[PDB]
This record gives C-alpha cells, sequence and structure tokens, in this order.
RNA sequence: GCGAUAACGAACGAGACCUUAACCUACUAAAUAGUGCCACUUCUUAGAGGGACUAUCGAUUUCAAGUCGAUGGAAGUUUGAGGCAAUAACAGGUCUGUGAUGCCCUUAGACGUUCUGGGCCGCACGCGCGCUACACUGACGGAGCCAGCGAGUAUAAGCCUUGGCCGAGAGGUCUGGGAAAUCUUGUGAAACUCCGUCGUGCUGGGGAUAGAGCAUUGUAAUUGUUGCUCUUCAACGAGGAAUUCCUAGUAAGCGCAAGUCAUCAGCUUGCGUUGAUUACGUCCCUGCCCUUUGUACACACCG
C-alpha cells in the first residue's frame, strides 16, 4: 500500500551535510492532505515520488 | 556567476545619460553605436557594455530607473 | 519496404532499419513500458537508439541523464572497477551478449526485462545519516526517482560484477542472471536483497 | 566540372573530408566500401545518416570521405558527421532547400552531432598532478 | 571434435623423477620439471611432433620416451644453442640443458666455485644478500 | 564490377590468401619458424605453428599492397606490440626483422614485390593481379 | 629571369608582416610574377623550469616560450632586382636569407 | 554588485588584460599542405578580421543585482585552461646557482686546484612519493589498425636516422635524407576490435630471487649501466587502524614526446587515445576569513 505524491514546491535544502532536502508533495487521487516531507536524492518540482508511508510531516534534520 | 562589474555598468549609464536618443533596445546597433562613441580598448569589454546598456534601455522602457 | 539499390550494395538487415530503429537492429522499444509511474520520466525509453554508444553530454547540467537511454546508463555503469574505465566498446560487447541471453530465457523482451529490473531494485525509502557530529543518528527519508533509478542500476551492475568475480560464469550471463532476477523480483539475486535490507533499516527508523 | 560539394566532420581529434559528387550511389571510406568500417559494433554510427532519411538520397550522388586524425571511435564520429554535412551541402546547393531544411530537422531530432561538431576537447594537464584536475597525493 | 578413449588415461605420471599431472595438456604440463619452462617444452614437443591438443594422460609410452630424449640431448635435435638452460659450460665449455636434478646441484656448484674463489657475489650469496647490487636499504626486509 | 582489396573484410582475406598461399606452396619457409618468437616483446611462439608464416606473408603482402613502397623496419614497427615488462610499465616494441625480411624476400621471388626505387618495396605487377584476384575469389561465398 | 626564394624568419610578426608586405608591393609595382607570403607553422620553443633557485617550497614551475615566425616568398626576377628589394626592405628584427 | 546608508566620490587587488582551445565554404596567399582535373583553398598552415554580450522568451527576486528553465547557437559552468597578480609580513629556503655578497676561518704538508681508487647504492629496522599485481570485464597467438605535444648534425669528437643486407633477438654493417611543414614520421603508440587456445588451479594469474650465455654505451660495467635468450616460478587469492585526489572530454585507465642523457625513466613537464559513476549541495569534521565579545597579552598564548 503506497502512495504516489507529485512535488509541487522544493521547500529547501536540510540537514547537517545538506544531503537531504524538504519538499512539498500532493497526492495524486484526492488532491489535497498537503504534505511536508524529505527525500534523499536530487528532486525537481513534478515528481511522482511514493510513499511507503503517508501519515507522517517532517521537520529539519541534525 | 555573470555579475557585471562597475567599469562596464557605470560606463553603460554614462551612455545612457548622454545618448539615450541616439541609443536603442537592440543589441547590434547599441554595440555599432558604442564602438564609435566609446574608445574601448577590447572587443569583449564592449559587447560587455553594449549588452548592460541594452539590458538597462530594455529596463528604462519599462519605466523610470533609478540613478540614471 | 522496397530494397534499394545502391552503387555501394547496402546489406539486407541494415536497410530493413529504415522501417524502424531497433536496439542492436533486434530489439523495439515500442512495447516497452514502465511499470511504475513515479519512474516514468526518469526512464528514457521514448527517443530510440542503434546502439548504446551516443557519446553525449549529459554530466553539464543537473538532470541530463535523465534524458541518456536507460540502457545507455546501464553500459556506462558497467565499465568500473579501474582496469576497465574506458571500456565502452567492451560494455556495449557485455550488455549486447546480456541482451540476447535475456531474449532467449524467459523469451520477454530484453529491455522490458531491464526495465522491469530497475523498476524493481530501487529502494523507496533509504535511512540518511543524520550524526550530529561523530554520534551515531539515523532518519528515515524517502528516495527521489532519479536516484531510485541510478541506485538500481548501481546495484544491478554490481551485482553482476561481483558474481562474475572469480567464477568460470561470463559477466554478460550474470548480468542477465541478475536482471532477469530482480524483473521477477526473487529475493536470491543481489539489487534485492540490498533493496529489502535498504528499506528495511528505513521502515526501522521512522 | 560537375555537381561536387565538399564538408568536413570533426571529434576529438579525428577529421573526415567528405567529396560529394554526381554518380550512382557509391560511399567510400578511403577508397574502401562502408559495408566493412570498423569497429564493427559502432557500424550503425554510421549506417544512421543512410537509414534515417532513406537510402534514396544518396542515388544520385556518390560520397567518398577521407578520415585522418584522432582514434577509432573520434574517425566514426568525423566520418558519420562528413556523410551527413556532405549530404545537406549537396541539398542546399542543387537541390530546393525545402529538402535541404527537411533533412535538416530529421538529422537534428535525432542527433545534434550529425550536423554540429561537439565542442569538447581535452583540458591541459598542469602541474603538481598527473592530470588536468588530479593531483599528487599528500602526505604529512 | 569429442572423442572417448578407455584405460589409456594415465592419471599419473612420472618424468625424469618428477610427478606429472595427466589431465594438464602436454606443453605446460612438462613445465613441472625443472629446466624445463614453456618455451622448451614448445619446442620439444613441436620436435618430438606431439601435438599440444593433447593432455598429459593421453600421451603413450614412445612419445614419453621420444620426448625425455630430446630433452636429455637437444642438441642432436636441431635445437639452437641459445636455447639452452647451460651453455658454455664452465669446466668442458659445452652447451648444455640442466633438468631436474642436475640444475640444483650445478646451481650448487656455482655457488661453490664463486665461494671458494671468494667473490663478492659468492661472499653476498654466503651473507643471504641480494647479489645483482640492488638496494637493500628498504626491501630487503624478509 | 570490379572487386577490389580494400573491397573485402581484412580479416577473412587474409584467412583466405593464406590458405591459397600454403595450397600454392611455392612461398619458401625459413627453417627456424617452429623455434623464433614474432617479437623480442612476446613471450611465447605462434600457436599456429605450421601456418602463422604463411597468414604474415599474406598479411605483409596486403599491406604492402594498399601502400606504397613500406620498408622491413616499418614492418617491425606494425606487428610490433606492448612487452610484459615486469614491475616497470609497459611499452611499444618492434618485431623481429628477420621473419619480416625474409618474408618480402619470399614474396619478391615468388613475383609478388620488387625493390622500390627511393627505398622500400613496391609490389609487382602481378602483385596487383593476383591480389584483386583473390579478393575476387574471397567474398563470394 | 631567375627563380629566387626569400626566406623571412623574426620571433615578433608585426615587423615580419611589415617586411613582407613591402616586399610583395615591390614584386607587385615591378611586374614580377610571385608567390606568397607563405606563413610557415610556427614553431613554439618552451622551456619550463623551477621557480626555485634552490629546491624548497611548493613545486611550481615556469614555462617560457619563444614563437619562431616563418614566411618563405618565390619571385621570378633577376639576382640584381631581388638583392636590392631586400635592402629596400631591410630590417634589424627580421633575418634575411636569399637563395636561387 | 543591488541596496540600506554621515557619507561622497575614487585608487590598488578582483575583473578587465595577455597566452592558449573551440566557430568562420567570409578575406590574403601557398610545389615545404591538401584536393580536383594546370585550377582551387573545403580540409592544413598563419595575419587581418568577424563572432558571445547571458542573446531571446518564461518564471522567481527588495522586481534590483541576479538565479533557474527552455530556444537559437560552435560556443550560455567567469565559454574551457592557464600567465600576471595588492597592503603589509615570515628569523620560511637558498651564501652547495652565481666573477651576488659583509665578516670569520684557511691559504703550500692547503679547507685552493688536479690525479688514482672507493662512497654517496653501503642493511636487524621505521616512514613518504610510486610501479606491477592478485585474473575470465583476463592471460597468451595471429589478424585489423587509429593520435597529439615535440626533438634532431659538419672536420665533428659526432645528432635524428629511413632503405638494402646479415642476426632468434638485442644488435651489426653499407649507402642516402634531414640544420628540417621537406627526412626520421602518417612517429602504422598502447589500451582497443575480430578470430583461436586456456577453463576457476597460486592455473597458461604474478613475475620477484637466482644460474648460464649473447650484445650495446663508455677510458672503465666488479657492487649485475642497460638490452636480448633459456632457465629459476617467490610474496600476492583485493589489503587493519587510518588516509589522498577528484565534478566533464573531468576521474580513471592507455600509451607517446621532451628535460635530465656517452649509457640508464618505475621521475617530472606536457601531449593525445578510450572515456565514466555521482553532487551541482552544506557548514557536520578540517582550514581560513569576518562580526560581536573578554583580556592583567603587544617579543602578542611558543604570551
Ligand atoms: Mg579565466
Ligand atoms: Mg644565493
Ligand atoms: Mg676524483
Ligand atoms: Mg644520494
Ligand atoms: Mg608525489
Ligand atoms: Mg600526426
Ligand atoms: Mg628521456
Ligand atoms: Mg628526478
Ligand atoms: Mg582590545
Amino acid at each position: 500500500p503506497v502512495t504516489l505524491a507529485k512535488v509541487i514546491k522544493v521547500l529547501g535544502r536540510t540537514g547537517s551535510r545538506g544531503g537531504v532536502t524538504q519538499v512539498r508533495v500532493e497526492f495524486l487521487e484526492d488532491a489535497s492532505r498537503t504534505i511536508v516531507r524529505n527525500v534523499k536524492g536530487p528532486v525537481r518540482e513534478n515528481d511522482i515520488l511514493c510513499l511507503m508511508e503517508s501519515e507522517r510531516e517532517a521537520r529539519r534534520l541534525r | 556567476g555573470r555579475v557585471r562589474t562597475k567599469t562596464v555598468k557605470r560606463a553603460s549609464k554614462v551612455l545612457i545619460e548622454r545618448f539615450y536618443p541616439k541609443l536603442t533596445l537592440d543589441f547590434e546597433t547599441n554595440k555599432r553605436l558604442t564602438s564609435e562613441i566609446a574608445v574601448i580598448q577590447s572587443k569583449r569589454l564592449r559587447n560587455k557594455i553594449a549588452g548592460y546598456t541594452t539590458h538597462l534601455m530594455k529596463r528604462i522602457q519599462k519605466g523610470p530607473v533609478r540613478g540614471i | 519496404l522496397q530494397v534499394v539499390e545502391l552503387a555501394t550494395t547496402i546489406p539486407l538487415d541494415v536497410q530493413e532499419a529504415q522501417r524502424e530503429v531497433k536496439l542492436f537492429n533486434k530489439w523495439s522499444f515500442e512495447d516497452v513500458e514502465v511499470k511504475d509511474v513515479s519512474l516514468v520520466d526518469y526512464i528514457q525509453i521514448r527517443n530510440p537508439v542503434f546502439v548504446s554508444h551516443t557519446a553525449g553530454k549529459y554530466a553539464s547540467k543537473r538532470f541530463r541523464k535523465a534524458q541518456c537511454p536507460i540502457v545507455e546508463r546501464l553500459t556506462n555503469s558497467l565499465m568500473m572497477n579501474g582496469r576497465n574505465n574506458g571500456k565502452k566498446l567492451k560494455a556495449v560487447r557485455i550488455v549486447k551478449h546480456a541482451l540476447e541471453i535475456i531474449h532467449v530465457l524467459t523469451e520477454q523482451n530484453p529491455i522490458q526485462v531491464v526495465v522491469d529490473a530497475i523498476v524493481n531494485s530501487g529502494a523507496r525509502e533509504d535511512s540518511t545519516r543524520i550524526g550530529s557530529s561523530g554520534t551515531v543518528r539515523r532518519q528515515a527519508v524517502d528516495v527521489s526517482p532519479l536516484r531510485r533509478v541510478n541506485q538500481a542500476i548501481a546495484l544491478l551492475t554490481i551485482g553482476a560484477r561481483e558474481a562474475s568475480f572469480r567464477n568460470i560464469k561470463t559477466i554478460a550471463e550474470c548480468l542477465a542472471e541478475e536482471l532477469i532476477n530482480a524483473a521477477k523480483g526473487s529475493s536470491t539475486s543481489y539489487a534485492i536483497k540490498k533493496k529489502d535490507e535498504l528499506e528495511r533499516v528505513a521502515k526501522s527508523n521512522r | 566540372s560537375t555537381q561536387s560539394v565538399q564538408t568536413f566532420g570533426k571529434k576529438k581529434t579525428a577529421t573526415a573530408v567528405a567529396h560529394v559528387k554526381a554518380g550512382k550511389g557509391l560511399i567510400k571510406i578511403n577508397g574502401s566500401p562502408i559495408t566493412l568500417v570498423q569497429p564493427e559494433i559502432l557500424r550503425f554510427k554510421v549506417y544512421e545518416p543512410l537509414t534515417l532519411v532513406g537510402l534514396d538520397k544518396f542515388q544520385g550522388i556518390d560520397i567518398r570521405v577521407k578520415v585522418t586524425g584522432g582514434g577509432h571511435v573520434s574517425q566514426v564520429y568525423a566520418i558519420r558527421q562528413a556523410i551527413a554535412k556532405g549530404l545537406v551541402a549537396y541539398h542546399q546547393k542543387y537541390v530546393d532547400e525545402a529538402s535541404k531544411n527537411e533533412l535538416k530537422k530529421i538529422f537534428a531530432s535525432y542527433d545534434k552531432t550529425l550536423l554540429v561538431a561537439d565542442s569538447r576537447r581535452m583540458e591541459p594537464k598542469k602541474f603538481g598532478g598527473r592530470g588536468a584536475r588530479a593531483r599528487f597525493q599528500k602526505s604529512y | 571434435l569429442v572423442v572417448q578413449e578407455q584405460g589409456s588415461f594415465q592419471h599419473i605420471l612420472r618424468l625424469l623423477n618428477t610427478n606429472i599431472d595427466g589431465r594438464i595438456k602436454i606443453m605446460y604440463a612438462l613445465t613441472k620439471i625443472r629446466g624445463v619452462g614453456r618455451r622448451y617444452a614448445n619446442l620439444v614437443c613441436k620436435k618430438a611432433d606431439v601435438e599440444l591438443t593433447k593432455r598429459a594422460g593421453e600421451l603413450t609410452q614412445e612419445e614419453l620416451e621420444r620426448i625425455v630424449t630430446i630433452m636429455q640431448n637437444p642438441t642432436n635435435y636441431k635445437i639452437p644453442a641459445w636455447f639452452l638452460n647451460r651453455q658454455k659450460d664452465q669446466v668442458d665449455g659445452k652447451d648444455y640443458h640442466v633438468l631436474a636434478n642436475n640444475l640444483e646441484s650445478k646451481l650448487r656448484d656455482d655457488l661453490e666455485r664463486l665461494k671458494k674463489i671468494r667473490s663478492h657475489r659468492g661472499i653476498r650469496h654466503f651473507w643471504g644478500l641480494k647479489v645483482r647490487g640492488q638496494h637493500t636499504k628498504t626491501t630487503s626486509r624478509g | 564490377p570490379g572487386v577490389s582489396v580494400r573491397d573485402v573484410p581484412a580479416q577473412d582475406f587474409i584467412n583466405a590468401y593464406a590458405q591459397f598461399l600454403q595450397r600454392q606452396g611455392k612461398l619458401e619457409v625459413p627453417g627456424y619458424v617452429d623455434i623464433v618468437k614474432t617479437s623480442a616483446g612476446n613471450d611465447l611462439p605462434p600457436q599456429e605453428a605450421e601456418t602463422w608464416f604463411y597468414k604474415r606473408a599474406a598479411s605483409i603482402a596486403r599491406h604492402i599492397y594498399l601502400r606504397k613502397q613500406v620498408g622491413v623496419g616499418a614492418l617491425n614497427k606494425l606487428y610490433g606490440g606492448a612487452k610484459n615488462r615486469g614491475f616497470r610499465p609497459h611499452k611499444h616494441v618492434d618485431a623481429s626483422g628477420s621473419i619480416n625480411r625474409k618474408c618480402v624476400q619470399a614474396l619478391q621471388k615468388i613475383g609478388v614485390l620488387e625493390i622500390s626505387p627511393k627505398g622500400g618495396r613496391r609490389i609487382s605487377e602481378n602483385g596487383q593481379r593476383d591480389l584483386d584476384r583473390i579478393a575476387a575469389q574471397t567474398l563470394e561465398e | 629571369i631567375h627563380k629566387i626564394r626569400i626566406t623571412l624568419t623574426s620571433t615578433k610578426v608585426k615587423q615580419l608582416e611589415n617586411v613582407s608586405a613591402n616586399i610583395i608591393r615591390n614584386a607587385a609595382q615591378y611586374n614580377i610574377v610571385k608567390k606568397g607570403p607563405v606563413r610557415m607553422p610556427t614553431k613554439v620553443l618552451k622551456i619550463t623550469t623551477r621557480k626555485t633557485p634552490n629546491g624548497e617550497g611548493s613545486k611550481t614551475w615556469d614555462a617560457y616560450e619563444m614563437r619562431i615566425h616563418k614566411r618563405v616568398i618565390d619571385l621570378q626576377a633577376p639576382a640584381s632586382t631581388v638583392k636590392r628589394i631586400t635592402q629596400i626592405t631591410i630590417e634589424p628584427g627580421v633575418d634575411v636569407e636569399v637563395t636561387i
């Protein structure tokens, strides 16, 4: 039960070494419940990156 | 980066303050005009000056610019 | 369809390429589709090529790698470990033979099997480290589609390389076995053990 | 003389000069037929300018290229560029420009290096290291 | 093409007091014999008309004796002098090719022949150091 | 159409001309072909002991055909390769001079070569005739 | 008539091209057929030394250069005419050699 | 640089600049370059120029400096790479580069100069820069067969050396070319590709150590100068703690030339062949800079 979320806004580089990015995701179906999540690899807007678990927000990384 | 220096920024705004009626929004024409208006030692500096003069003219046509 | 007679005679099979551009003039991209919505834009199969050797400039900008053919990214990743750097013709030979073995086995389209193994080998959540100046700390984060694809290619070629090291089995058929196993999701294969262990640690950090 | 156009294609150091004369579909590499250009595995790089447009464009023209310098791969890319540019220059000079722009459209939509030479050259080596950016290992 | 045989294969060979693996190709099997390298075995096999496509056990006794005959008498079979192991011998001046047991005997005799005259090379052999002028400051650490 | 040497693949043209020249049998093979190494950089004699001289003479003949008055030193450079110096880096080393010089002398007295003006060895009037013949009889199959 | 070759060599191109043009001019107003000038590929005499007179510091190197420019001009004229043209176009920096 | 502004307007440094690379069917010519059939300058050379200035269009931004996307373009990372490079300063290194030097020492049984021989190479050991490898993405064997940067002599004290002929090789000999876009040299380089043998084995991986012999340079090769032939067949089965370099024709391989040089390159300085993985971000470590701050420091915390 993976959920797909297109990214609509790239928030910014976070983490100690800057290797992880805060990004703003929007769900493909039920276009609401917009969430802030962290991503490891390089990210542009309009990435359909999938989420193993959905019920969790994200904050700054140490 | 592509940040122009003061030797091109002030030389371009002297051109605008001195030959605004003769200037235009075309780089090729501005490039030829500044070659007969100013004594530029190098072609690269001439093109940089004309490209920023063209940018400033394009910005002046959209409204008043500060400092010129 | 007509055969065009030139003063310099041109073989029949290559004259057949006028109808369609095919990988090694043998494999078609038309009936190949990525079984994942999130990696469609990062697995490039829309522009057919004849040979996986284009000598393009995909390292200039940030996301130019997504425009390189997925098979060319695989043959680029094959040439590793010092003694093989720069040996692209050898890598292309390996890929060309591997595709034929993937064709005689399971009879599917070899580049469809390649696409399935790449979509099936990339971990969807990786546990990045957030250690504060020495202390051990891990946080589970998502994996971008580009890094998911190119980590799939890295793991697929690493697994084929290690399976072919000090083994009578040749590299082309170690790559063929690795690609087939990852395409069908078998846990016996490398890059599926790695993918499961990666997503397991990420599950143990969120 | 006759309808002849002369062009050249380039890669890193390899340069191939193509002579395109009016005749039959004769296409030679240093006096040798193109069906046996080496290496064999890259033969479709020079087959691309042929099969992309269709061999019928070469009925009235014969192309003979002379490639020197560079290496094996750089010579293959120089040859395929010289062939594509010779065909374009012939269409531009002795055929309507609509066909020349058509050919240029398919060529550009497929591969930029068919008409535009790749500008990458080797960076010079700098002292203090064995390469352009690489440096000698430092010890403390 | 693949062929079959029964009772002709010999698992273990014994040539010149050396045990030879019968499943090694003959040219590289003979290299077990001290004093016989790949280059020498290739030539004794071509002088003995033993085609190289045979394993060691494939050979018959007639061929094995013809080979040990050639190895023991190389100059008699149009093998050039410069191709031999021990040419212009110290005592009798003739060209030789030493084999399994003669090799270490004449190597020893060369060591004592140098040490008896107390040459510098013989001295360094006595000391156990490198004799060919190599630096020993940093690599003679074994 | 007239088939030439440049119109046939080199690898199977040489494989066909070596066979023809051996069955023809007039090429004189020196007595050391079963002993010698092709190059000082080589470590082993050729694996095709019976046919390597014929194939090498065929290669030399074709190479001279496509060029003009190539000498024997250039042939040594052509057939030389990287030597396996033990711990020192690799280096290019020339092939044996005698084998190539014997090959060109054998082809010159078999009628394929001759002493060219301003040095070297040109290909003969019949050398073109019979190489172009082998080229024609090579690629029809 | 005489086929005469004039070779011009120098390190600096401004005086070399001045002498070359002056010779072409004198071979022009005099109706003397000419071939040239032919600009030979310039020779870069490169010397790469160590900066340090001693042997201490970071290993930094100078790379000095000496460009040599060569021009050859073919004239079909009598030797007296060509030689007096040379004295007309004599220059300290550029050296001239005349060969019949 | 924009901007904020008790500052305003400037100078040095940065940038401009200069050298080099990428474009020019647009000029000027070329039997020392190439081509077509004498002609011509596409390729080659080099001199006079042109070309790019982030050009145009979209986004964001204080709508500013700019940045990110596209399109065109040879080139849109300062277009790529370098050369030059401020204010002070260091007990940094060199008086073993100097007929650069002050002073001290020595100056005839010399610490001057020269000759012979030895040493700088010496080996229980610790350390640094590297070269080969541990194999099959491989070793050999044939065959295919492609670069660029350069260097090269005379009555010497002998340069680069083709071509012929000997020689298994290394090498020898006889002629000729080149003071060089002309000859070496298309430096026919190596990786590389095809066709065969090998078959997971310390094996045909690896080539140390050592024995015998043949040549080259040199007055002189012993403490093997170096090359070649046969033989000897070592550790090494991918390397601990640690630690280096690197963002595109880059890294990595792969060779080639030049310097040193009578001989000797596992070294440097360059050059080209094949040619990627992964960022295009951050201050977590490290180093440096700036601001605030404390100071009993100013020879400045080695206080
Ligand atoms: Mg710069
Ligand atoms: Mg001094
Ligand atoms: Mg002395
Ligand atoms: Mg010393
Ligand atoms: Mg170092
Ligand atoms: Mg060249
Ligand atoms: Mg040298
Ligand atoms: Mg040194
Ligand atoms: Mg204070």
